[PDB]
RNA sequence: GAGCGGCGGUUU
RNA sequence: GGGCCACGGAAACCGCGCGCGGUGAUCAAUGAGCCGCGUUCGCUCCCGUGGCCCACAA
C-alpha cells in the first residue's frame, strides 16, 4: 500500500535559533475565508458522468472564480479523487500531475478462470510495464474479491499509468480475455479518500451556505490550503528574512535556511516553506540536504514557481 | 454500479455487508450531478436540517 | 435508517401504500421513477407519493419530501424498491411512485393521507 | 511553436 | 542584462460522450429509444508585450 510520496523524511535544522514573527504572512487558519479560496485547493469526488474539464467549468461558473484547473484528468465514467486547484493556486497542480496515484477497479473477465490463477497472474504484473511505445510502474496490486468473472482490486501506479490497458493485458495473460468495466481514484498524491474528499453536491451547498446564509464554516471546510498540495514533496524551511526576497525572484541562498528535509539531491523538485509552513515558492535543488547544511554560503534552491504575494513578509533586505 | 464501501472501515467490497467489520455497505460513486440543479433548493432545504443550520 | 426517511411508518400501513399502488395502476393512473414522480408534485397532480426507504444515494429521493411540503402533497414511506417497484407494474425497482388517479383506491389512500397526517 | 495529465472530424 | 509576476501565442461549422427540457420503455424508472437545447480544465517549456525586484537573509 506504499507510493513513494508515503516515504517518511527527517527534518534537518540548520539554524536552531530562527524564529518566525507572528505579525506577518498568513498561515493557513488565520486566512479570511476569501483568501483561503484564492489559495485553495479541492479534493473533488468526481461523478461517473461528465468530463474532467466539463466539471471544472461548473465550479468556475457556480463559484465565480475566473481560474481553476485540476490534476490528473479522469476519464468521464471514472469516479474519486480530482484535486481542483483554485484562482492564485492553480498552478500547483504541476506538483501534482507527477505524483503516484491509486485506484479500485472492476475487471470483468470474459472465461472462467480459478481465483488461484487470477491471484497468482496478476502478482507478476507488479514492477515495470509497457504500454501506449513507453514503460510505467506499477507499486502495487492487490486483489479484495473475485466473484465468478468479477474481480475487484485495488492497484497502486505511477502518473499517467492506464489501468483500463493494464486491465486487457491482465485479460491476455489468463487467455481468456478482460475488460474494465468499473473505475475509481481513491487516491493522487497528497490527496486521499478522507473527510476533505468532497461531492459537488456538498461543494455547491457549502457554498451557497456561506454565500446565502453567512455560514463560513462548511464551505471554508471544502478548501483546502494549497500548502497540502505540496505534502509529498520535500521541504526547505526559510526564514522571515529571506521570504520577500524569494517572492521577489531572489534564488534562496544557504543563508536563508532554517530547517531542511534530509534526502535532498540536485535537481529535485523542492517546496520552499516559511517558519509558519506557507508555501512560498517551488523551486528546484541545486545541492544536496549535506550541503546545504555544512554551507555557509551559496545558492541552495533555484526558484522557479513563486505562489505567495509580495507584500505577506516586509522587504528585510 | 457495482462497487460498494465500509462507511466504517472504508473497506471497499462487491457485497452488502462488510466482511471486516459486518455494517451495510454503500456505493461507492458519488450521485450524479448537473449544472441545472434543478431540487438544489429542496436538497439544501434537508440538508440544513440534516446538519442543524 | 436513511435521513430522508421522515418518519416512522407501520408494516400494514407500508402494506397498504403498496396496495393503492397496485391498484391504481391499472384501474387509474400512476408515474413510476423518481423523475415522472417529482414532474408530477411540480405540476401539481399527484395525490399521493410513496418513498422507499433504501435509496442509496439519499441525493436521489431527498429533495422529495420537502418538495411535497411545499405542495402539501401527502407521502409515505414504504420498505423495499424491488417490492414497490414491483407493484407499479414494472420488474426493476422504482425509487418512488405518484398516485395521479386512484380509482379503486380512492378511499385507501384518503386513509392514508390521514394516518400520515398524525405523523407529521 | 515542442511536450505533460487526446474529446474526435471537416472549412479560411 | 538576469530572476520572478501578469497578459498573449486562433476562429466558425459537424460528430461522439455527457447534461437539461419533453415523452417514459417487455430486467438501464438510480431512465431504454426518440425529439429539441445546451456543453469540454489547465500545467511545463520556448517566443512576444507590460509590471515588479536585483535581495547570500542582515
Ligand atoms: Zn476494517
Amino acid at each position: 500500500r506504499i507510493l513513494p510520496a508515503d516515504i517518511k523524511r527527517e527534518v534537518l535544522i540548520k539554524d536552531e535559533n530562527a524564529e518566525t514573527n507572528p505579525d506577518w504572512g498568513f498561515p493557513p487558519e488565520k486566512r479570511p475565508i476569501e483568501m483561503h479560496i484564492q489559495f485553495g485547493v479541492i479534493n473533488l469526488d468526481k461523478p461517473p458522468g461528465p468530463t474532467s474539464h466539463e466539471v471544472v467549468a461548473w465550479i468556475k461558473k457556480i463559484l465565480n472564480l475566473e481560474k481553476a484547473g485540476h490534476g490528473g484528468t479522469l476519464d468521464p465514467k471514472v469516479s474519486g479523487v480530482l484535486p481542483v486547484a483554485l484562482e492564485k493556486a492553480t498552478r500547483v497542480v504541476q506538483a501534482l500531475l507527477p505524483a503516484g496515484k491509486e485506484y479500485v477497479a472492476l475487471m470483468h473477465l470474459h472465461g472462467d478462470v480459478p481465483e488461484d490463477k487470477i491471484i497468482q497472474v496478476m502478482k507478476e504484473f507488479e514492477g515495470e510495464i509497457i504500454q501506449r511505445l513507453r514503460t510505467r510502474k506499477v507499486y502495487y496490486i492487490e486483489v479484495l474479491e473475485i466473484e465468478g468473472r468479477d474481480v475487484l482490486f485495488r492497484v497502486g501506479v505511477e502518473a499517467g499509468t492506464y489501468i483500463r490497458s493494464l486491465i486487457h493485458h491482465i485479460g491476455l495473460a489468463l487467455g481468456v480475455g478482460a475488460h474494465m468495466s468499473e473505475l475509481r481514484r481513491t487516491r493522487s498524491g497528497p490527496f486521499k479518500e478522507d473527510e476533505t474528499l468532497i461531492t459537488l453536491h456538498d461543494l455547491v451547498d457549502y457554498y451557497y451556505f456561506w454565500k446565502e446564509d453567512g455560514i463560513e464554516e462548511y464551505f471554508r471546510k471544502a478548501i483546502q490550503p494549497m500548502e497540502k498540495a505540496v505534502e509529498h514533496l520535500p521541504k526547505v524551511w526559510i526564514k522571515d528574512s529571506a521570504v520577500a526576497a524569494v517572492t521577489h525572484g531572489a534564488d534562496l541562498a544557504v543563508p536563508g535556511i532554517a530547517k531542511l528535509h534530509a534526502g535532498i539531491k540536485r535537481g529535485d523538485l523542492v517546496a520552499i516553506m516559511t517558519l509558519k509552513d506557507e508555501l512560498v515558492a517551488l523551486g528546484k535543488a541545486m545541492m544536496t540536504s549535506q550541503e546545504m547544511l555544512e554551507k555557509t554560503k551559496g545558492i541552495a534552491v533555484d526558484v522557479e514557481k513563486v505562489f505567495m504575494p509580495r507584500d505577506w513578509y516586509p522587504k528585510l533586505w | 454500479f457495482r462497487i460498494r464501501k465500509c462507511p466504517k472501515c472504508g473497506r471497499y467490497t462487491l457485497k452488502e455487508v462488510c466482511p471486516v467489520c459486518g455494517e451495510k455497505t454503500k456505493v461507492a460513486h458519488p450521485p450524479r450531478f448537473s449544472p441545472e440543479d434543478p431540487y438544489g433548493e429542496y436538497r439544501r432545504r434537508w440538508k440544513r436540517e440534516v446538519l442543524g443550520i | 435508517k436513511p435521513s430522508y426517511v421522515k418518519f416512522e411508518v407501520p408494516k400494514e400501513l407500508a402494506e397498504k401504500a403498496l396496495q393503492a399502488v397496485e391498484i391504481a395502476r391499472d384501474t387509474g393512473k400512476i408515474r413510476k421513477g423518481t423523475n415522472e414522480t417529482t414532474k408530477a408534485v411540480e405540476r401539481g397532480q399527484a395525490k399521493l407519493v410513496i418513498i422507499a426507504e433504501d435509496v442509496d444515494p439519499e441525493e436521489i429521493v431527498a429533495h422529495l419530501p420537502p418538495l411535497c411540503e411545499e405542495k402539501e402533497i401527502p407521502y409515505i414511506y414504504v420498505p423495499s424498491k424491488k417490492e414497490l417497484g414491483a407493484a407499479a407494474g414494472i420488474e426493476v425497482a422504482a425509487a418512488s411512485v405518484a398516485i395521479i388517479e386512484p380509482g379503486k383506491a380512492r378511499d385507501l389512500v384518503e386513509e392514508i393521507a390521514m394516518k400520515v397526517k398524525e405523523l407529521m
